[PDB]
């Protein structure tokens, strides 16, 4: 196995990081997905599960890797990441190279620079874990179907603040979206019942789920701006599909019910 | 005891405090001929920390060493001195009246424990290897590491290069490592190889009081096992601090 | 019907609730002069909130005097559910509906075109105990400024059961004092200070009162702009704050704290 990457580009290199605070606050253990192409961060089991889209030939300026399947499947703590990616930020160049010193790592080399002339560097060890190839098939891009209703997603911003003041009366909720762009986050307690009422949400090309609220928070809490493209696909049955494209980073998000 | 701390001085006794808090649970006091000695102790006497405060205002003994819970002389630093004055003094209780601004004044009637002083052998002249750097260098080697990092290794890398890396004891765990050129520092005296392990909370206690300050700090250490040796010294500023080091059978006691 | 009251900017009313939160549960109290709320613990501390008709938008109540008691953690839930961190501009509206009795208080908010609709059942065990605290049998009276009693209240909490206050004409003119594990300090207040706007001391007193009962004043301390701390005969204690609407027009908020014998 190889894999060696590589960025210099301030505003990819930032920009980098902060998809790696998301997914730290989306999940503990995350699956890193490395195609010659594009990286990918998978994870599934409470039954949720992400998956982020992210061109490679994007960010960095040096990459290369080899898998006949071109394809590594690594398992890290997303916590690991973050840290080794956070004084990244004053940075002159970030290098992510695959390693096997004491065990099979994935070594965060970075130079920071200073006003002195020799270079600092900090190395971080990111233990990993390989795939084997048995389970590749279970870490693929989960399928959305026909989606029951497909509106647009109202300011992330203020769903949050409402997301987060319903947590403290239930851990239920009820989500329900209609044709005219009505989305609906309704709670009841046998004692307090709250129902807020979104109108004018586009949706182009009546649904209710029982999701728990406390789910539904961790995902509004990990988007710290404004989509490009905020999509809630709903179905009837038991399912919440969230499409996000911000920019040209891709996140879908899968909350079950009951 | 006599003491009337104005100005800066204050804060700057209050960040002293504030250091010697990461490192022990009680405060030991101990007015001398040349300033004001504050010192303390670790739990499992495995560190200790001094600070000589050289007459930084205007002391006074007699008409005398003490200790209190370092937690409870900690409230009275902790936000209350956010000031102009500072008297303490002692009655019949440690007396430490702050006079704040508007008029407004706090006295502080702390009760304690009258004991001994706290030696410790040292000897930073005897320690074979040495370095000495500007305390806001060594606050940027750290910063890499994570905060509730409890141990690291300090080593010397075939180079002249000092390097940082973190300690631990198949959940395997990120070791981070931080590499510093010969040119960061002014001095850089100890043999290829070497390295040693200890506390970097409480080293982190003295590297926050000394970058403040913008002070430099020389660290003197021998073989893995003998106790390490911090040192900062202001003009009219003293203070130093000594951790154990790790060995082979040993845990860490000193 | 039975009560409405319209309101084109909650905080108004929420904001003034949140210095009377240091209870899960409270008591309003509705009349054609405005709502009262009040909130108690352990029959020795109480706040009351008024709120007078002149500030709502439009204000209502239907025949005599509306009662009811309710959650205040909920409510003050619902209110900043469009969160607690609207800019200059944004404003959310209220209107609060009550019939009666047996029946739930109903709270319609909206900002942007988003409306939200709260149904808070109404539970009135009420029991609400009347401090006597009259103005004709108050010995000293004092009136300083917020910003000092911050820093004051705050780093105030310790191992000390009790808050002793001392005020007099003499040296210690205004002494807020503690006794912990730690041990005692002391917080002096100078006659003549800039913070000391007005000062009538008759004689010395010296009360104490449990801390834990007199820790929640600060959500109205930090909240207010004056504050009358004055005491009576009985030793009764009585903390009133002026709070001002994000209108202009100012508000009341008064704590009474029983001795510790």
């Amino acid at each position: 196995m190889k894999f060696r990457a590589k960025i210099v580009d301030g505003a990819c290199l930032n920009h980098f990081t902060r998809i790696s605070n998301m997914i730290a606050k989306l999940a503990k253990t995350c699956t890193l997905r490395i195609s010659p192409d594009k990286l990918n961060f998978i994870l599934c089991d409470g039954g949720v599960s992400m998956w982020c889209e992210l061109e490679q030939e994007n960010f960095f300026n040096e990459f290369q890797m080899e898998g006949e399947n071109n394809e590594i499947y690594l398992e890290l703590t997303s916590e690991n990441l973050s840290r080794a990616l956070k004084t990244a930020q004053n940075a002159r160049a970030l290098k992510i190279k695959l390693t096997n010193k004491h065990f099979p790592c994935l070594t965060v080399s970075v130079e920071l620079l200073s006003m002195s002339s020799s270079s600092r560097i900090v190395t971080h060890d990111i233990p990993i874990k390989v795939i084997p190839r048995k389970l590749w098939k279970d870490l693929q891009e989960p399928v959305v179907p026909d989606p029951d209703v497909s509106i647009y997603l109202p300011v992330l911003k203020t769903m949050k603040s409402v997301v987060e003041k319903m947590k403290n009366i239930s851990n239920h909720l009820v989500i329900e979206a209609n044709l005219d762009g009505e989305l609906n986050l309704k709670i009841e307690t046998e004692l307090v019942c709250v129902t807020t009422h979104f109108k004018d949400l586009g949706n182009p090309p009546m649904a209710e789920v029982h999701i728990d609220i406390r789910k539904l928070l961790q995902f509004l809490a990990g988007q710290q701006v404004n989509p490009t493209k905020a999509l809630c696909n709903i179905v009837n049955n038991k399912m919440v599909h969230f499409d996000l494209l911000h920019e040209d980073v891709s996140l879908q998000y899968f909350i079950p019910a009951l | 005891m006599k003491c009337l701390v104005t100005g800066g001085n204050v804060k700057v006794l209050g960040k002293a405090v504030h250091s010697l808090s990461r490192i022990g649970d009680e405060l030991y006091l101990e007015p001398l001929e040349d300033g004001l000695s504050l010192r303390t102790v670790n739990s499992s006497r495995s560190a200790y920390a001094c600070f000589l405060f050289a007459p930084l205002f205007f002391q006074q003994y007699q008409a005398l060493r003490c200790k209190i819970l370092m937690k409870s002389f900690l409230s009275v630093f902790r936000s209350l001195a956010m000031v102009e004055k500072c008297c303490i003094s002692l009655n019949g209780r440690l007396v430490v009246q702050l006079h704040c601004k508007f008029g407004v004044r706090k006295t502080h009637n702390l009760s304690f424990q009258d004991c001994e002083s706290l030696q410790a052998v040292f000897d930073p002249a005897s320690c074979p290897h040495m370095l000495r750097a500007p305390a806001r260098v060594l606050g940027e080697a750290v910063l890499p590491f994570s905060p509730a990092l409890a141990e690291v290794t300090l080593g010397i890398g075939r180079g002249r290069r000092v390097i940082l890396r973190s300690y631990h004891e198949t959940a395997k765990a990120m070791v981070t490592e931080m590499c510093l050129g010969e040119e960061d520092f002014q001095q850089l005296q100890a043999q290829e190889g070497v390295a040693i392990t200890f506390c970097l909370k409480e080293f982190r206690g003295l590297l926050s009081f000394a970058e403040s300050a913008n002070l430099n700090l020389s660290i003197h250490f021998d073989a893995p096992g003998r106790p390490a040796i911090f040192t900062i010294k202001d003009s009219l500023l003293d203070g130093h601090f000594v951790l154990a080091t790790l060995s082979d059978t040993d845990s860490g006691t000193t | 019907y039975s009560l409405v009251a319209s309101l084109d900017n909650v905080r108004n009313l929420s904001t003034i609730l949140k210095a009377i939160h240091f209870r899960e549960h409270a008591t309003c109290f509705a009349t054609k002069n405005g709502i009262k709320v009040t909130v108690e613990n352990a029959k020795c501390v109480q706040a009351n909130a008024f709120i007078q008709a002149g500030i709502f938008q439009e204000f209502k109540v239907q025949e005599e005097s509306v009662t009811f008691r309710i959650n205040l953690t909920v409510l003050l839930d619902c209110l900043s559910i469009f969160g607690s961190s609207p800019m200059p501009g944004t404003l959310t509206a209220l209107r609060m509906c009550y019939q009666g009795y047996g029946y739930p208080l109903m709270l319609f908010l909206e900002e942007g075109g988003v409306v939200t609709v709260c149904k808070i059942n109404t539970q009135e065990p009420e029991e609400t105990l009347d401090f006597d605290f009259c103005s004709t049998n108050v010995i000293n009276k004092i009136i300083l400024q917020s910003e000092g009693l911050r820093e004051a209240f705050s780093e105030l909490d310790m191992t000390s059961e009790v808050l002793q206050i001392t005020m007099s004409p003499d040296k210690p003119y205004f002494r807020l004092s503690t006794f912990g594990n730690a041990g005692s300090s002391h917080l002096d207040y100078p006659k003549d200070s800039d913070l000391m706007e007005a000062f009538h001391c008759n004689q010395t007193q010296v009360n104490r009162y449990k801390i834990s009962l007199l820790k929640p004043s600060t959500k109205a301390l930090v909240l207010s702009c004056k504050v009358s701390i004055r005491t009576d005969n009985r030793g009764f204690l009585s903390l009133q704050y002026m709070i001002r609407n994000e209108d202009g027009q100012i508000c009341f908020v008064e704590y009474y704290c029983c001795p510790d014998e």
